DNA sequence: TACG
DNA sequence: TTACG
């Protein structure tokens, strides 16, 4: 029993995007279906629901007149049509279903939706070099989210802190991925950081040395 | 411009009793739900109908109603109860739905001063025309920590941005990366770059300076 | 027995035409389920006392009242609630938008099981006007709305009321007929009935 | 929903040199302004045209443009230079105007732990159905100071609200008032009411309690 | 004196409307820019609208387009902000500002408070925060008034040292509540008498209440 | 022949066809024109560019800047593309297009610092302007004279147009084929003038 | 309202 | 396809 959100991604201010939410393992029958959203580091914001048995809908104030929720019993799928999107609509959009009219007992994992003028761009990785201990990689100037950073392809995990990205004033994201290690090992063992940015299919491994 | 609040925080240790309150002034219904969310996962329904446990929710969870105030109580906090909690306002049939601000129950621990490191810009990035100076505050507690960038002992503000990791599962610390960015031109009109960290664990605020290219 | 959607003229005198209108499924099934649960938990239900001779008894039903003016029956005066539950306001508004009739008062009845009932009466108050239009929306178990015509100084009509059904009574119905909801002899689940009225000063 | 943010905070001592940066990436214009605001008063203009000092502004205020980055520099602060500073982003003729987030410059001080006092509700108030329990944290520095309410050792959240005074002119301290509100019934269901305070200058939580009826 | 005065502020239900006016005195509103900028309690500046008075060209913030209209009357040297269908989040101090530039605002009015709320005007209840045990602390809880502002003095204005009047707080009920406190040498409790004086001019309510130990 | 009133002027009808100029004084209001002059002086990336005539490398007596996605070559010198239009210039472009029915994709900006700055006799007839180009001219600052002379046939009619603060001039039809124009040096003091010439450049 |  | 005032 699962809900899968799809159709998210990247659009410009004013653009359109139609999210889909498929039910598998069960069927949306007399269920209430909701779209909730969550901006990075922020709380849940319910945006819309449909009572699937009757087709009755409700919408949040921040969103009314621009979004339309719908469902197809024929295809066991719900939809959120988002028009005139603005920057503050950027969030992870969750689909959730309801036995009740309000109690959401099953949730999808969420699609990310980014609303910006920026165009898809892979990151530039720069070393954070250990000095006279800790080291890392600055994953700089990418768009949209997300990005994955591992160390030594996976061998290195203990001591790693990969930080949440920051949205720079350019509309591009920047994070850093650091590791603390024994100073003794600096000359000996090699530290490569592995940076995947799937939205641009950019993979970059950079070796980090003093 | 933001549509939501950042979740507020509550510090608690295992075994403590926690009661989160959800004000719903002049509401006239008990159709109230409580949810749990851990980082990167979707919410889970804890409570429906103000006081009813959803299946698979331990019995240490309870929901209550006094007047127009609703409450979620964890009788004795277990380690997997440290998460963010949400209250869904009284939901009247046919009407919109409203989530309250989230409450994030983080775990108490001993004061732990950060290990501070500073990183100058790579030569690759300087070739490109820009300079990032990173300051890292590693494995510290509590969360509150003031980073202050100085350039030739001029205090900076508005040219740096920071980010904090979630509370670490193994040792209950936080980490912080602050990043100061300048143009290459602006980078080269100055010599000493220093991040000054202020924290409870530290006697006096530490500083991690470096002179350009040394 | 009347149980199909339609408009039915059940009598024409002495006061005039008595007309009742039945709309099964006016509220969809899942919404009616949800309304039943929410009104069962949220309505401030009370069991109130009537007086018939010199004695006071407990009514075999739970009740609640909404509206700015009060409802006094069986020497029971139901203090007026200004604050309508939002769901009840929505249902009031839907009945008004599709039927063309307006309302300012709502009586809520909860028949907990087969032992609950309301005895024979007509809705012929002075505060409800002369030819009153009354709307009835039902939720929960089906119960029977029985009617009997008064003799001049015995005609009977039965209307089963199922989950989500809208009934309108208008015309001379309160002047010329009485109605009740009888006790039953087999188990019944709870039923909520909403009767919307117009109350005058 | 929140249209703007609350000002970021920079801590500086008198005579320090402060350079606030205002980022306006992709901008192609130097029509940038800087404003200063003090508590309860309207903003006054300091810099117009990115670098032109406004009529009758002290000469210690400077403003300059490097690339797409604009800076307001105070060469050495004086006591009345501690205020909030807003950058008006590049203003193009015929286009909207946008103020950046304020930067609140506050006076540094030696850490001072808060004075903690707890006030049980008046009898006047309880004779009307509500109980308000006040907890005062007095004359502390720095501004950050958490407060956790305990009711019979149950940790509260969502049922209290707090407020911080502006930085005091002379001792340079902050003060905080927090109110926990319950119904009279809820309040009379419990005996011990406590506010537990954590702060940089407190190695341990300071708790102030009272038992209902004493 | 080249002043600038706002009128038309105050309280209105959501969905209602106001018309702010800004009377220009001293100088002339002939060939300048007039801006309306608002500030919610504790938040930064939010530019609302401007008009180029010569051509009558107008610009509006997205948060406000379709609901507000700025206009000028050269004849009376008067600017106007017509605000329709006000939401709760339009609540703020509204400032009127003028410039000889298209953006640099050199003159500001002192701004009028605009409160958009379903609550109705209501004078405060004043409860005592009675001194108990500690260095002497005492105060007044000015609860459940509406709308802002409220003035609190101690002993008709004589006692001012050690006084902290806290920023009000908007309760879930829609009403405001604040606290004023003063610290006192505990020896004066026996001798000196302490009274809080509360003006709520929107309710035209003045209350003095005496704070004594029990 | 002097044109200083708002109007539509057919300044010649042959040999190529009608040469048409349209004058709109006050197209930009006075206070906005003042503010635009300040912003464009302050914000436009003005440069004094070097020309080449008969092997002679000269500094043009004016500052210039170019906007648009396609390069621009005149007097043997090439102004490279600036696709990021200053927002005010984009707005003025849009106003000109809506109030005239003509579209543009290129903007040449000339700043005449004082009376010694000028542009010499020429026609705007590059092949990259296409046949019968439409050119829009918006002026800010001090008044300067746009002088025109009719080209003679294989083997002289003259028009003076003072261009004041906020004035829009449109040239269309055979104007570039049949006429030349210039902005002469002046002998009395002049404050700075900014001229915006909007044009369509082709691949 | 006491009736199933 | 600029050196003039
Ligand atoms: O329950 C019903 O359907 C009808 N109720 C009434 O007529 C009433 O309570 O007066
Ligand atoms: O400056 C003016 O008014 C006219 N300029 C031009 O025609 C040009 O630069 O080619
Ligand atoms: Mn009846
Ligand atoms: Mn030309």
């Amino acid at each position: 029993v699962q809900l899968v959100e799809s159709g998210g991604g990247l659009v410009q201010p004013g653009g359109s995007l139609r999210l889909s939410c498929a039910a598998s393992g069960f069927n949306f029958s007399y269920s209430s279906i909701h779209w909730v959203r969550q901006a990075p580091g922020k709380g849940l914001e319910w945006v819309a629901y449909i009572y699937s048995s009757s087709g009755y809908t409700s919408y949040a104030d921040s969103v009314k007149g621009r979004f339309t929720i719908s469902a197809d019993t024929s295809k066991n799928t719900a939809y959120l049509q988002m028009n005139s999107l603005r920057a503050e609509d950027t969030a992870v959009y969750y689909c959730a279903r309801g036995d009740s009219w309000y109690a959401m007992d099953y949730w999808g994992q969420g699609t990310l939706v980014t609303v910006s003028s920026a165009s898809t761009k892979g990151p530039s990785v720069f070393p954070l070099a250990p000095s006279s201990a800790a080291l890392g990689c600055l994953v700089k100037d990418y768009f949209p989210e997300p990005v994955t950073v591992s160390w030594n392809s996976g061998a290195l995990t203990s001591g790693v802190h990969t930080f949440p990205a920051v949205l720079q004033s350019s509309g591009l994201y920047s994070l850093s991925s650091v590791v603390t290690v024994p100073s003794s090992s600096l000359g000996t063992q090699t530290y490569i950081c592995n940076v995947n940015h799937k939205p641009s299919n950019t993979k970059v491994d950079k070796k980090v040395e003093p | 411009i933001q549509m939501t609040q950042s979740p507020s925080s509550l510090s608690a240790s295992v075994g403590d009793r926690v009661t989160i309150t959800c004000r719903a002034s002049q509401s006239v219904s008990s159709a109230v739900a409580w949810y749990q969310q851990k980082p990167g996962k979707a919410p889970k329904l804890l409570i429906y109908s103000a006081s009813s446990l959803y299946s698979g929710v331990p019995s240490r969870f309870s929901g209550s109603r006094s007047g127009t105030d609703f409450t979620l109580t964890i009788s004795s906090l277990q380690p997997e109860d440290f998460a963010t909690y949400y209250c869904q306002q009284p939901s009247y049939i046919y009407y919109p739905v409203t989530f309250g601000q989230g409450t994030k129950v983080e775990i108490k621990r001993t004061v732990a001063a950060p290990s501070v490191f500073i990183f100058p810009p790579s030569d690759s990035q300087l070739k490109s025309g820009t300079a990032s100076v990173v300051c890292l505050l590693n494995n510290f507690y509590p969360r509150e920590a003031k980073v202050q960038w100085k350039v030739d002992n001029a205090l900076q503000s508005g040219n740096s941005q920071e980010s904090v990791t979630e509370q670490d599962s193994k040792d209950s610390t936080y980490s912080l990366s602050s990043t100061l960015t300048l143009s290459k031109a602006d980078y080269e009109k100055h010599k000493v770059y220093a991040c000054e960290v202020t924290h409870q664990g530290l006697s006096s605020p530490v500083t991690k300076s470096f002179n350009r290219g040394e | 027995v009347i149980d199909r959607e339609g408009v039915y003229e059940i009598s024409l005198s002495p006061t005039g035409v008595s007309r009742v209108c039945l709309y099964p499924g006016f509220v969809d099934v899942k919404e009616a389920d949800w309304i039943l649960e929410q009104l069962s938990q949220d309505v401030p239900w009370k069991q109130r006392t009537g007086i018939r001779e010199d004695i006071t008894y407990q009514q075999p039903r739970l009740t609640a009242w909404y509206g700015e003016l009060p409802y006094t029956y069986s020497r029971i005066t139901m203090e007026p609630n200004p604050h309508w539950h939002p769901v009840l306001r929505t249902l009031k508004n839907r009945i008004e938008e599709n039927t063309g009739h307006t309302f300012n008062s709502l009586l809520c009845n909860l028949y907990r099981n087969e032992k609950d009932s309301v005895d024979w009466h007509s809705d012929d108050c002075p505060s409800l006007g002369r030819s009153p239009i009354i709307a009835s929306l039902s939720f929960g178990a089906t119960r029977t709305f029985e009617m009997r015509k008064k003799p001049p100084p015995v005609e009977r009509v039965k209307i089963p009321l199922d989950h989500g059904t809208l009934l309108i009574m208008e015309g001379a119905t309160q002047a010329d007929w009485q109605h009740r909801v009888p006790k039953e002899y087999h188990s019944r689940e709870p039923r909520v009935n909403l009767t919307f009225r117009t109350v005058y000063p």
